[PDB]
RNA sequence: CGUCGCUACUACCGAUUGGAUGGUUUAGUGAGGCCCUCGGAUCGGCCCCGCCGGGGUGCCCUGGCGGAGCGCUG
RNA sequence: CGAUCGCACGCCCCCCGUGGCGGCGACGACCCAUUCGAACGUCUGCCCUAUCAACUUUCGAUGGUAGUCGCCGUGCCUACCAUGGUGACCACGGGUGACGGGGAAUCAGGGUUCGAUUCCGGAGAGGGAGCCUGAGAAACGGCUACCACAUCCAAGGAAGGCAGCA
RNA sequence: AACUGCGAAUGGCUCAUUAAAUCAGUUAUGGUUCCUUUGGUCGCUCGCCACUUGGAUAACUGUGGUAAUUCUAGA
RNA sequence: CAUGGUAAUCCUGCUCAGUACGAGAGGAACCGCAGGUUCAGACAUUUGGUGUAUGUGCUUGGCUGAGGAGCCAAUGGGGCGA
RNA sequence: CAUAGCGACGUCGCUUUUUGAUCCUUCGAUGUCGGCUCUUCCUAUCAUUGUGAAGCAGAAUUCACCAAGCGUUGGAUUGUU
């Protein structure tokens, strides 16, 4: 079948190859997973030595770090936003190693609420009040409110992410690579690589 | 077209020689494993139930389930799936199989009565075969004789009684697991 | 009254009514008109020309829970047998018990007495 | 020493858009396997629950026929 | 993150009197190490031929970036780029009556021929091609399809692979 | 007899293919997998059967089909 | 019905028969049967051809503001067609 | 063995499908080859029907009679006949 010998290839001098054996079995090749977003669909298939690999065909879910903050939660993938390799595959939708994808912000929220006591995606506030209202006042004592506002001199986010939350969707670049072991981890992008890639995904478009 | 006749409840099964075209038209364009009333083969057939099994072709060939075609296909037959064992681990073999619809081209149609009817076959429905050995777990023998918990299992297990005119006679028990 | 045979789109064809094509590779087809027999050989296929009988039963035009087990008599232990044991129901299987305990515990009294 | 004449042998040119047998390939058709997306002939569990039943006391511990809940499911 | 199978059988009894303890193994396992390896890699090395001097590069040729796939490193493949890479120090092509080596014959010294052949490595099972199982096969005294041969038939089908020993 | 486990990928034959290809020596896998053996590890996890849970299938009885096969079907 | 026209023709296979005849090689015929060639007279159940039923789809360029419905391109072209 | 089938030397005819001979008609014009197409006619009969004869054993063939009802084809080359 589809083969990854190097005998097929020339010659570095450009000169034609002989093969000096028909196809061996170790040498071999397997379709691309062309991981889409969807509901969980995953195929196993069998791999030198008995091994697992884990062919993730649909995903919805994956593990997105946010680095800086130490804040790793399992959220929801929306849609592929740009990927370095091919358009294709932005148009497509397929989720491979190093595509940037656009997942839900929901969880990170919670726990930045939940650790530094900022509202944070809000736009005025008093719209949820039976949960922000306990977790905005707590009627804590006096050391934890000291550890509280002792936490609050560090609790800024850049004003990129900062939007990124009032729009309810952070965008994040996956790490591992489905196809290969079946789930889309990955690590919120901020910084330097974030404002490279809106000034990718801005002169694409508009 | 032969019928091999067969009630499950009793065992006895038997093979039936018809030959008539209006008797036989009743299960003809039907799949396997569906219920039709077997009141067709004359009145001691009436108020039968009657399942198709299966059968042969013409030529021998077996019918596959699900083939959903008549004549004969050739299949790609994996371990398990009908038709067809493997000699060896992972071997799979091309083989012709016969459509689950029947048609008047069979040698033989398997059928299992499902519901009783209002009298007895001869030869079909009477002498009971009894099923050779009982169960070997101990559950399921707990599910048989309705223990609850730990009352003479060893000497309620089934004991098989052999006897033959050179034999001295000896009973038989199983090696009772689990 | 011949062999009825049956076409590209699937329908009867009466004696003396139309053509029979034979291939080549040893295929022989029978067609109902020149319709059908231009069909097939442009190599149309019938499951996607709407009037064929193959298009009417891919598109499905115009057309429980059972489980039943019974007791059978053992070799060595008929039906009467096995009612007889399993309807041992009112205390006797507790008398069976008991006196199996019983039996073990002197059971147990004499290997105490031969083991130590 | 060479032409010419005869006889052998060996190659050469040569119309015949010559002929034969290999090999490598363009293009068209294309069996079969594998993968994906469907598909669903059948095979099981739950909701059984038309009923007799029922025990801590119509309020079932369920020991089976039976319809089938005409669903949820693997 | 053990619902497995044998061997002799012993100890505690206050609570009691039916329960709890015990040895020798066998099988088993996720992972690590080891062994047998296997696989792709580095450097150097092969006969004749120019009446083979320029090859490779749309259809990967040389490299970069990001991936896909593979047991993994890599144009292995894909997308986007760059225009590279190899040659009179013989590239590329052709031939071989070429499997390679350890070695054999001939023998002042130097060489010249032969190595199908029992050891090591490779390749193949009629020619191709594609797969299941399995740690390990593109296996053929495994399967599938075509091609060429070819066996039996009741003509509806079925069954093949001695470059194994004879 | 059969299910299960293991082996059947070793051995044996032949040299058609193959001219930096195979192969020989050298070195690397800090770029990979590894049956089996041997040695580690297997109370590290806080979370109405456990004195042992469920169903099926072989082998076996019986009924067969085909001219045929190490073909198999129904019960 | 006076008168005029006029039409049917030839071959093959089977059987006779490996027969008569003949040393052999070879090898007929009559009756019978089944079909063909040429010709003639028709006919359209079927197969084929035609096809502007300008019947029904498809389609190019243009035009009616668009949809719908259509039309022009000396039968626009093409498939199927009573 | 003259006469089954032939016929030398001679000799008698028939035909106008050959080519000649002649120049009667046509020079105030009768359109001049071959092919195609189509019809009819002749018999000096290739086949078919009925026959007679043989150096007719059968098969094949040859000669002759009655006989023109029916048929006598597809092509390469050539303008061709
Ligand atoms: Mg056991
Ligand atoms: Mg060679
Ligand atoms: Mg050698
Ligand atoms: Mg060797
Ligand atoms: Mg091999
Ligand atoms: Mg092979
Ligand atoms: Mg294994
Ligand atoms: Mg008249
Ligand atoms: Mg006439
Ligand atoms: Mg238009
Ligand atoms: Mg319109
Ligand atoms: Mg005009
Ligand atoms: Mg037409
Ligand atoms: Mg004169
Ligand atoms: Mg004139
Ligand atoms: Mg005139
Ligand atoms: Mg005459």
């Amino acid at each position: 079948g589809i083969s990854r010998d190097n005998w097929h290839k020339r010659r570095k001098t450009g000169g034609k190859r002989k093969p000096y054996h028909k196809k061996r079995k170790y040498e071999l090749g397997r379709p691309a997973a062309n991981t889409k977003i969807g509901p969980r669909r995953i195929h196993t298939v069998r791999v030198r030595g008995g091994n697992k690999k884990y062919r993730a065909l649909r995903l919805d879910v994956g593990n997105f770090s946010w680095g800086s903050e130490c804040c790793t939660r399992k959220t929801r993938i929306i849609d592929v936003v740009y990927n370095a390799s091919n358009n294709e595959l932005v148009r497509t939708k397929t989720l491979v190693k190093n595509c940037i994808v656009l997942i839900d912000s929901t969880p990170y929220r919670q726990w930045y609420e939940s650790h530094y006591a900022l509202p944070l995606g809000r736009k005025k506030g008093a719209k949820l009040t039976p949960e922000e209202e306990e977790i905005l006042n707590k009627k804590r004592s006096k050391k934890i409110q000291k550890k509280y506002d002792e936490r609050k001199k560090n609790a800024k986010i850049s004003s990129l992410l900062e939007e990124q939350f009032q729009q309810g969707k952070l965008l994040a670049c996956i790490a591992s690579r489905p196809g290969q072991c079946g789930r889309a981890d990955g690590y919120v992008l901020e910084g330097k690589e974030l404002e490279f890639y809106l000034r990718k995904i801005k002169a694409r478009k508009g | 077209m032969k019928l091999n006749i067969s009630f499950p409840a009793t065992g006895c099964q038997k093979l039936i020689e018809v030959d008539d075209e209006r008797k036989l038209r009743t299960f003809y364009e039907k799949r396997m494993a569906t219920e039709v009333a077997a009141d067709a083969l004359g009145e001691e057939w009436k108020g039968y139930v009657v399942r198709i099994s299966g059968g042969n072709d013409k030529q021998g060939f077996p019918m596959k389930q699900g083939v959903l075609t008549h004549g004969r296909v050739r299949l790609l037959l994996s371990k398990g799936h009908s038709c067809y064992r493997p000699r060896r681990t992972g071997e799979r073999k091309r083989k012709s199989v016969r459509g689950c619809i029947v048609d008047a081209n069979l040698s033989v149609l398997n059928l299992v009565i499902v519901k009783k009817g209002e009298k007895d076959i001869p030869g079909l429905t009477d002498t009971t075969v009894p099923r050779r050995l009982g169960p070997k777990r101990a559950s399921r023998i707990r599910k048989l004789f309705n223990l609850s918990k730990e009352d003479d299992v060893r000497q309620y297990v089934v004991r098989k009684p052999l006897n033959k005119e050179g034999k001295k006679p000896r009973t038989k028990a199983p090696k009772i697991q689990r | 009254m011949k062999v009825e045979l049956c076409s590209f789109s699937g329908y009867k064809i009466y004696p003396g009514h139309g053509r029979r094509y034979a291939r080549t590779d040893g295929k022989v087809f029978q067609f109902l008109n020149a319709k059908c027999e231009s069909a097939f050989l442009s190599k149309r296929n019938p499951r996607q020309i709407n009037w064929t009988v193959l298009y009417r039963r891919k598109h499905k035009k115009g057309q429980t829970r059972r489980a039943v087990k019974f007791q059978r008599a053992i070799t060595g232990a008929s039906l009467a047998d096995i009612m007889a044991k399993r309807n041992q129901k009112p205390e006797v299987r507790k008398a069976q018990r008991e006196q199996a305990i019983r039996a073990a515990k002197e059971a147990k009294k004499a290997k105490q007495a031969s083991k130590k």
